[PDB]
């Protein structure tokens, strides 16, 4: 976690991922649906090439 | 167990499967080892009458 924090039920997730093998990443809530909001935030903690 | 206790359910399952393999293995070898000896016992006893 490049942005400091915690992950709840992390050990249970790692256990869940044992009996998984492949999974497909599916877009559920496309970033551009969030009109009337700013979707471009970020932090120097997770910076890429300075930015 | 609840759906957030998968590692505990798995711990329980493993403990039970572990004891089952131990008791099954012991039952199988105790029977085979005892049968080897029963038959040798009987052969010994008839030879003992002979002598």
């Amino acid at each position: 976690l490049c942005y400091p924090g915690s992950f709840n039920d992390y050990e249970e997730l790692k256990h869940l991922l044992s009996s998984v093998k492949h999974f497909e990443k599916v877009k559920i809530l496309p970033k551009d649906r969030w009109t009337q909001h700013t979707t471009t935030g970020g932090s120097r903690a997770c910076a890429v090439s300075g930015n | 167990f609840s759906n957030l206790e998968r590692r505990l359910e798995n711990l329980n399952k493993k403990m039970e499967d572990g004891f089952l393999d131990v008791w099954t293995y012991n039952a199988e070898l105790l029977v085979l080892m005892e049968n080897e000896r029963t038959l040798d016992f009987h052969d010994s006893n008839v030879k003992n009458l002979y002598d």
